[PDB]
């Protein structure tokens, strides 16, 4: 059976997309691995750690050109794989295709992309169409985005997430009671995972996004020191340098999508973190 | 045949789908063929002629249609039934459609006796030349030359007299399009009229209130010249070619200049070193930076075409001083050009003059910021050691080399590792060994893998192009070393370079100092690790005797297959059904 | 020695209740004067056609059709209207038309032409085909289509206030608020940007491109007006990027200064020797050899001069004026509030103000020149400042190109006044 | 800035 993932990964690093029959059944071994998975996935380092992709396929090959080729590099992937770009379909089922193959080299979180609502609203459903023609591959995928871990742990140290921390929960054993099979929720826990971004402005506040919130440093000091964690990784939100520190070093944003849409130019980022979760970060420009 | 599916296609052509319409038009041949060739005359013909009203695609067909309906129409005594349909399309708006009608215009000419050729095709090109619509007009500029030679004097006459009102048309668009056809125009005509006519003209539009017209006419500067004799240049060619270099337009002035080599071989050595050098020096200094850059990026094949006796001589006292200055130009794309060339000079001014002359500025441009530019005075070597000392140069390159192996901008930096395999044997080995040993082993620890991955291969490259010796001297006690970086990623890197050092290097130092390290790699914590070793031997398996093979290569790889990790055993395993100690 | 003005026609609503979609946005003589085109809110352009010194026949419907129409970014919550802000002609290619026209993101050249016959002859009109028949082309009834030949999109990032042909016969320019690019009119992915003003940091944004125009002869000039109310004079030879020999119109304070400061139009002469530009309060030409003051001036409604605050506070002090030149460059027009529109003389330097209304006047009347009063007094056969609608405004006009013939545009209507010959 | 559910 492993040929046929060699091959279609090969193919997908071309940039060639799949069969509604080949996607279909991607999706179903995928679930099947994915469930066995905890809310708050425990991952060994090292592991280079990236922030959001949204299609840009190309730029995804760049990413690779800069920490490596999977399985060689063991890579963690925080969401928004899907919508913006004009690659989502390829991008994410490349990722969703390593996973499958290399169970233990890769790690695929949530983003709030990966969501039915929105992937309508912003492109992965258009496109979808667009390249099949049915609605088809978009609920294969939009269903198995479901299946997909909502944090995790690298060292039990560093906790990493989509979006950010939520007024509703408060330890790791929180995030895994939830339950995470189910689309996500315009308001809670689950939903605020996703969303929440770190202002300057203490406690929670106000998301002006309309979904999560916004929690100031003191929020993180205390989650971290409650939970044991040096810091709390996370993508979800642009940012012009490609990583940013924040909250004093107790939460760090990694995006991954260079030139965002072709239009935000900025950089993008991952975070190397070594045999013994030392943190190095790498800037880099959009591929030409 | 049975006549319905033809039925069809012919109502086809008078059908709203555009497609069907254009389906028709393509199997014209096959309804002319089915009706007479006097009804194909009678019929079909005043049809088509109506229409010649639709889209791109169907009338774009329809003139390439009529250009192989000659002989459907009844051989070249009725060749002339072809022009009224080709004649409306001539007129269209579609300059693409224009264009066609024009090519079938000038093939179906060669099918008229000089009589008809006399008799309707000229008739063509004055009614074309003399119609109200510019479209026409312009159509016509290109219906001269196909129908000059086969006609009487009086008539070529006449069409002179066409081709110079055409030239002097109130519409830019007739203009240019004269002045586009000149060229193939001049070549058609008698020494005596292509002085008369096609000079005063090509001076005109040459020297024409439309910019666009302007161009136009220098790019037939060079069809004209070589249809004179060498001696006329000086006052028929050479008074306009130097406004031309003066004009006001950077576009056209741009234009001399990617065009001077092409000028100068066709306006002699003589005028060459007479004019063309006082006006390269214009442009080299010209005040538009597209410009110079042209210029600049011709200055070595231009000096490479000098008459032997001046040559050398203009090259330091009337190139040399411009070049002092294109090399501290405020524009990088300038400098980036010089640069690029500024080196095929020496074979030219020979050693002294290259040490003298030369250096100072290949020294100057080499210490240049811009990435760009030094990147290319590394790129041709060769093009000047084999002329002057690589040492003399070796003192100058030294930070060069350098800096550009540790360019913030990564990119920078898998450019300069593109080239060192040929600076190497371009400065011998030990030289190598004590400076550029020291950056090739520090890109193998580089923090993009990109940058890591490009100065692996570069090491192979880098012994096939120094002995499979030399890599056990200063090169694999370093590739060891790495074995103990605490990052698997500069770990992995040392597998790597094994991978590859293994397919040239013998199997002595490779089985010798190469093969210890790998299997004690194979007890590595880090997993990526541990089948990135499993890897290493299923590649540099063969290289090594069935011997060696067997001693102790199978045992840790049957270990790796007892490992607890799921991609471990794959390339352990998967491994071993490669290597024959399946 | 004045120019004595009468009604000839009126189109559009018989009263008042306009139609959004149907208010004129512009309005443009061909070449040759016989059409006269208009274009809608509502996105549409009509074209008319003169009825067969000289002629002085009535312009009737000669074309209509969609020229634009709506746009979504619905991410953005954005539509790009389908209003046509600007339609210029090109010059006869054939027998056929042709004219630009563009909205705030998309240029189109549209192919206006005729068609007097139609084939004839159907040989299917059951598989009975004995022979075979070769349609004719039979006389038809006139009639006139009109289609799109090549879509211009995409290279504006802010929105589009000019298209100006070049005297080339081949390219054109655009211009946003901050950006002018040069297309070629048979090329449609690819347009060169040939002037860019836009800040780094748009927050330093401080000025901003207003109208732009080439040379009526000139193929390597434009110049383009700005709301800091300075044209510039560009020469495309000069170099690539076109900034050097570059030539600034300026003239040697208050907040509002700065508001009527802003010049809306920018009209090369027809001999292409001046230039008119518009203000908020007047018209100025200018002379192309003398950059450092215009050369006439004339005030178009100096009774405003002290409604300044007013008219900020309802916005009319944005109101964007077009003006333009008579044939010979002697007369020229613009237009002001209560549907009243000034006609200044270069040379006689008299000026008359008219109104366009249709209950006021009738056929071949001759239009009676108006007059304004104080904020205060009210006089005989004259209007006070404090009784003008400052919502019939008149932004749109034109002027035939060699008749004393001229399109006013009112808010729903277009007027079409002619002197007798 | 693209629509801030987020440039
Ligand atoms: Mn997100
Ligand atoms: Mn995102």
């Amino acid at each position: 059976f492993t040929k046929e993932l060699d091959q279609w990964i090969e193919q997908l690093n071309e940039c060639k997309q799949l069969s509604e029959s080949q996607v279909k059944s991607l999706c179903e071994k995928a679930k099947e691995i994915l469930t066995k998975e905890s809310n708050v996935q425990e991952v060994r380092c090292p592991v280079t750690v990236c922030g959001d992709v949204h299609g840009q396929f190309h730029d995804l090959m760049e990413l690779f050109r800069i920490g490596g080729k999977s399985p060689d590099t063991n890579y963690l992937f925080m969401g928004d794989y899907v919508d913006r770009g004009y690659y989502s379909v390829e991008t994410v089922t490349l990722l969703v295709a390593l996973k499958v193959r290399y169970r233990e080299r890769i790690t695929i979180l949530r983003g709030n992309h990966e969501s039915r609502q929105i992937t309508q609203v912003y492109g992965f459903y258009d496109e979808c169409l667009r390249k099949y023609g049915n609605a088809n591959v978009w609920k294969y995928f939009t269903d198995l985005f479901d299946y997909l871990p909502l944090t995790a742990l690298v060292d039990g140290q560093i906790f990493c997430l989509h979006g950010g921390l939520s007024p509703s929960i408060d330890t790791l054993d929180h995030i895994r009671a939830l339950d995470r099979l189910q689309e996500v929720p315009h308001e809670g826990p689950m939903c605020d995972l996703l969303w929440s971004d770190p202002d300057d402005r203490g406690g929670w506040g106000i998301s002006p996004r309309g979904a999560g919130y916004t929690f100031g440093q003191d929020i993180s000091e205390t989650f971290n020191h409650a939970n044991g964690l040096t810091l709390v990784s996370r993508a979800h939100q642009l940012v012009m340098e490609g990583y940013n520190w924040c909250h004093d070093r107790n939460v760090v944003t990694i995006f991954s999508a260079p030139n965002y849409c072709y239009r935000c130019g900025n950089q993008a980022a991952i975070m190397e973190l070594d045999d013994t979760l030392k943190y190095s970060f790498l800037q880099f420009d959009p591929a030409p | 045949m049975s006549l319905y599916p033809i039925a069809v296609l012919i109502d086809e052509l008078r059908n709203e789908d555009v497609q069907l319409r254009l389906n028709s038009i393509k199997k014209l041949s096959t309804i002319a063929l089915a009706l007479g060739v006097e009804r194909t005359r009678s019929e079909l013909l005043p049809f088509l002629t109506d229409t010649i009203y639709d889209e791109d695609e169907v009338l774009l067909a329809l003139a390439e249609q009529l250009g192989t309906f000659t002989t459907l129409v009844g051989g070249p005594e009725y060749v002339h039934c072809l022009l009224p349909p080709l004649e409306s399309l001539a007129t269209v708006e579609e300059t693409v459609v224009r264009d066609k009608a024009v090519e079938s215009l000038r093939a179906i000419s060669h099918e008229h006796s000089p009589s008809d050729l006399e008799a309707h095709f000229v008739p063509l090109v004055k009614r074309l030349a003399g119609g109200d619509w510019f479209t026409s007009r312009t159509s016509a500029c290109g219906l001269f030359s196909v129908c000059y030679p086969r006609v009487s004097s009086a008539v070529k006459a006449e069409l002179r007299q066409y081709f110079r009102n055409l030239c002097s048309d109130d519409t830019p668009m007739v203009r240019r399009a004269a002045a586009s056809k000149l060229g193939e125009f001049a070549k058609v005509l008698e020494l005596d009229n292509v002085k008369s006519e096609i000079i005063p003209m090509f001076s005109n539009l040459a020297s024409d209130e439309q910019d666009s017209v302007r161009l136009l006419a220098v790019e037939a500067c060079v069809n004209i010249a070589q249809l004179l004799p060498q001696e006329d240049l000086e006052a028929l060619v050479m008074p306009t070619l130097r406004q031309a270099a003066e004009d006001k337009s950077w576009r056209v002035r741009y234009m001399v200049a990617d065009k001077f080599t092409e000028l100068q071989k066709a306006v002699g050595p003589e005028i060459t070193k007479t004019d063309l050098v006082p006006a390269f020096q214009n442009l080299m200094k010209d005040c538009e930076a597209e410009v110079r850059a042209a210029a600049s990026h011709k200055v070595k094949e231009f000096c490479e075409n000098l008459s032997a006796d001046c040559r050398e001589n203009v090259i330091m006292s009337q190139i040399l001083p411009c070049i002092k200055e294109l090399v501290s130009d405020a524009n990088q794309h300038v400098k980036s050009a010089l640069a690029s060339v500024i080196m095929g000079l020496s074979p030219i001014l020979g050693k002294d003059n290259t040490i003298e002359h030369l250096l100072p500025l290949f020294l100057a441009q080499l210490k240049d910021e811009c990435p760009e530019v030094r990147l290319n005075i590394i790129s041709n070597l060769d093009c000047v050691n084999e002329v002057i000392g690589i040492r003399q140069l070796s003192q100058s390159l030294l930070p060069a080399i350098v800096e550009l192996a540790e360019d913030a901008k990564w990119r920078v930096r898998l450019a300069i590792i593109e080239y060192m395999p040929l600076l190497a044997g371009q400065l011998g080995v030990e030289f190598f060994d004590e400076k550029l040993n020291s950056l090739c082993m520090a890109w193998l620890v580089d923090h993009v893998y990109a940058i890591r991955e490009a100065a692996t291969s570069n090491l192979k490259k880098l012994v096939e192009k120094f002995g499979k010796e030399w890599a056990h001297a200063t090169i694999i006690p370093k590739v060891l070393a790495m074995s103990g970086d605490p990052n698997y990623l500069h770990r992995m890197t040392t597998l790597f370079c094994i991978n590859v050092l293994s397919e040239v290097c013998g199997q002595d130092i490779t089985t010798k100092h190469m093969l210890p390290t790998v299997l004690r790699m194979a007890g590595d914590p880090v997993a990526n690790v541990r089948f990135n070793v499993a890897k290493s031997l299923q590649k540099i398996g063969p290289i090594l005797d069935n011997s060696t093979l067997q001693s102790e290569v199978k045992p840790i790889l049957e270990k790796l297959t007892q490992d607890q990790d799921v991609d471990v055993k794959y390339f352990a395993q998967e491994a071993l059904t490669v290597l024959s100690l399946a | 020695n004045d120019i004595q003005w009468c009604f000839s026609q009126v189109k559009g609503a018989v009263d008042d209740d306009v139609a959004e979609a149907d208010i004129i946005s512009t309005v443009e003589f061909n070449h040759s004067g016989e059409l006269l085109a208009t274009g809608d809110k509502g996105g549409r352009v009509v074209i008319f056609q003169q009825e067969q010194s000289h002629s002085r026949g009535e312009y009737n419907v000669y074309s209509t059709f969609q020229s634009h129409e709506p746009e979504f970014d619905y991410l953005k919550s954005l539509e790009i209207e389908e209003k046509i802000n600007k339609i210029r002609w090109l010059p006869q290619k054939n027998a056929a038309q042709f004219l630009l026209s563009t909205n705030d993101k998309t240029i189109k050249l549209w192919k206006i032409s005729e068609r007097d016959k139609r084939p004839e002859g159907y040989n299917l009109k059951p598989t009975t085909v004995t022979t075979l028949r070769v349609p004719v082309f039979r006389p038809m009834d006139l009639m006139v289509e009109a289609s799109p030949r090549r879509i211009f999109a995409n290279a504006h990032t802010y929105h589009i206030n000019s298209i100006s042909i070049n005297s080339d016969y081949e390219t054109y320019l655009s211009a946003d608020d901050l950006r002018i690019n040069l297309w070629h009119l048979e090329i449609t992915d690819r347009s060169f940007n040939i002037v860019d003003i836009k800040p780094a940091n748009m927050e330093e944004l401080t000025e901003v491109i207003t109208a732009a125009e080439f040379h009526p002869n000139s193929c390597n000039t434009f110049v383009y007006s700005s709301s800091k109310g300075t044209i510039r004079l560009c020469d495309m030879r000069a170099s690539a990027l076109c900034d050097r020999h570059s030539k600034l119109f300026e003239e040697p304070r208050s907040f509002f200064s700065e508001i009527i400061s802003s010049i809306s139009d920018v009209k090369f002469s027809h001999s292409g020797r001046y230039m008119m530009t518009r203000d908020y309060l007047s018209v100025k030409v200018w002379d192309l050899n003398m950059e450092n003051r215009p050369v006439e001036t004339y005030q178009v409604h100096e009774y405003l001069r002290s409604k300044l605050c007013s008219l900020y506070e309802n916005d009319c002090i944005f109101d964007k004026f077009e003006c333009c030149w008579n044939g010979s460059d002697s007369v020229v027009m613009t237009g002001s509030y209560n549907n009243f529109f000034r006609m200044f003389d270069r040379n006689t330097k008299r000026d008359i103000t008219l109104e366009a209304s249709r209950e006021n006047n009738k056929p071949r009347t001759v239009l009676k020149p108006r007059k304004v009063c104080a904020s205060g007094k009210r006089k005989k056969d004259e209007i006070s400042v404090d009784s003008l609608d400052f919502n019939k405004k008149i932004l749109h006009t034109a002027w035939h190109p060699k008749e004393n013939i001229i399109a006013v545009a009112t808010t729903n209507n277009l007027y079409i006044f002619q002197d007798k010959v | 800035x693209l629509x801030r559910x987020x440039x």
